This record gives C-alpha cells, structure tokens and sequence, in this order.
C-alpha cells in the first residue's frame, strides 16, 4: 500500500568520528562481527541380511 | 567376546570418540568445512557514481 | 497433508554387531530371504482339416 517503505541510511559523521569513548563520550560502542565455527557429527548405521 | 561397540549416537559421544564397547576411536574424521557463500552485488550501473 | 511421511534408516551398530546370539544376547534374529520357484504346465492343443 506504500504506507510503510523500506529504507537504509548511514551514520552521521558527528557520531561516527567519535565512537567508543572519544572526546569524553560514553556508551557509544562500535558494532562488531565474529565467526562461530560449529561442527556436526554423523554415525555409520549398519544394515544386514541373511539367506 | 571383545565387542566392537558403538557410540550412543549422541553428538558428544561421537565427537569425543566415546564408544560403549571395548575400544574408543581417535576422532570423528574430517569430512570438510562449509562456509556460507557471500551474496552477490547488483553493480552501480543503475545509479551514477560521481565520486 | 504431510502428517504421515515416509522414512528409511539403518540399524545401530550396537544392535547389528550382536545379531542372533552374540556376546550372550538373544531374541534378536536376522531378516532372511529366499526364492520360491513355482511352475506352469501348458498343453498342446490340436487343429486339423481334410479335403
């Protein structure tokens, strides 16, 4: 219907230049990314027949 | 009667080499590592750059 | 509707290694196979004319 549109904008320079406690500021942390690395283990199920 | 045994099919049991029988195997091999593919970009021939 | 799906899986090694009386176990027989071989007998019917 156009009432609710999707947008995305960058961060203002005044907030980006001073990030994570610059010029006496506080509680303005960076955003961080990491990798998880998790494993899956499978098992060999058997099968057999007789005559 | 030295039973070969198996893991209890529990993921931790397989990953730790545990086995309900006699011997305990070294490790659960390595079949490979999957990484999520980086999504592709749309290029900038739809919007002028003007650096 | 997907409520009743169709599956197929093997046997756990702990239950397949000891099948039909190993390590003192019992009441775990195998699954067996074989052939029947049944026969059909036909009869030669005759057919004739005269001039």
């Amino acid at each position: 219907a156009g009432a609710l549109v999707e947008i995305a904008e960058g961060m203002a320079t005044s907030i980006a230049e001073l990030q994570e406690g610059f010029n006496g500021s506080t509680d303005n942390p960076w955003n961080e990314m990491g990798f998880r690395i998790d494993k899956q283990v499978i098992e060999a199920k058997s099968r057999q027949l007789k005559a | 009667a030295e039973i070969g045994g198996d893991h209890g099919y529990n993921a931790t049991n397989i990953a730790a080499g545990q086995t309900s029988g006699a011997v305990t195997q070294i490790g659960p091999a390595v079949m490979g590592m999957v990484r999520r593919a980086i999504p592709n970009l749309i290029a900038f021939d739809i919007c002028g750059v003007q650096p």
